């Protein structure tokens, strides 16, 4: 039994160590970066009168 | 030696056909397509007597259209 | 899907070891997504070519039936 | 007034233990290490008490 309870231990500090080679090689890694965009002001309210 | 015969033709129109499909891969990376940095490096040819397979290997995957799009220039 | 260690495809004599699964949703990217009206017409009139000498097995059915086998699954 | 006040017991089961024991001491199965055996035939049925 604790052959049993400690496979799966084993089993994720195999994969998810070795098999994250597979996500990590995939295209698209992260997100964007190092590149900026246009962007404009945003307006506020104000309602002036005289 | 029928089984010789016909992996030996069988390998030799292969190189003749993966020559001009480079060019043409070359020809749509110029162009807006495939996209660069879509370039294999190994190529293994396996060929059983008639039947044979083409493998091509690559560094970044291309996505599922660029493989449609290869494909077809290749046939 | 089913994970295998790194083949190395150049050597010949290289063999394979099981490692793992993994559960997705991305259907295989093969072929005849293309053309995929091409098959469906083609087929369609093969099986309506042997009803039609056959004895009349309701093509509505088998129209209908034949478009089950593609949603299948692997598991 | 220790044993009224003092209800339950804080403590982790054997399975844990165990598994630690197991993942520290890296050792094949089958070798007689008696420092396994000795801890595999404990058991807590008496912690209040103690």
């Amino acid at each position: 039994p604790n052959d049993e309870a400690t496979i799966k231990a084993l089993d994720n500090v195999i994969k998810q160590i070795e098999a994250l080679s597979v996500i990590v090689n995939r295209s698209e890694k992260a997100d964007d970066a190092q590149i900026l965009g246009p962007n404009t002001y945003k307006q506020l309210l104000e309602h002036l009168f005289s | 030696w029928t089984g010789t015969q016909n992996d030996l033709v069988n390998v030799s129109n292969h190189h003749m056909a993966y020559d001009e499909y480079k060019k043409r891969v070359a020809e749509l990376q110029r162009q807006g397509k495939i996209s660069i940095d879509v370039n294999d490096k190994h190529h293994i040819v396996r060929v059983f007597g008639d039947d044979s397979t083409f493998i091509m290997t690559y560094d970044e995957p291309p996505s599922a259209e660029e493989v449609h799009l290869m494909c077809a220039t290749f046939v | 899907r089913i994970m295998f260690k790194k083949y190395d495809y150049s050597n010949f004599n290289e063999k394979l070891v099981l490692k793992g699964e993994q559960m997705t949703n991305e259907p295989p990217t093969l072929l005849a997504t293309t053309h995929y009206e091409e098959m469906d017409k083609k087929r369609i009139d093969a099986l309506i070519k042997a009803n039609q000498r056959a004895g009349n097995i309701l093509s509505q059915s088998s129209i209908e039936r034949c478009r089950y086998t593609d949603s299948l699954d692997l598991v | 007034l220790d044993r009224a006040f003092l209800d339950g017991v804080g403590f982790t089961p054997l399975a844990e233990k165990q598994q630690q024991l197991q993942l520290q001491l890296k050792t094949n199965i089958l070798t007689a290490n008696l420092i396994r055996s000795a801890i595999n035939g404990m058991n807590t049925e008496s912690n209040l008490e103690v």
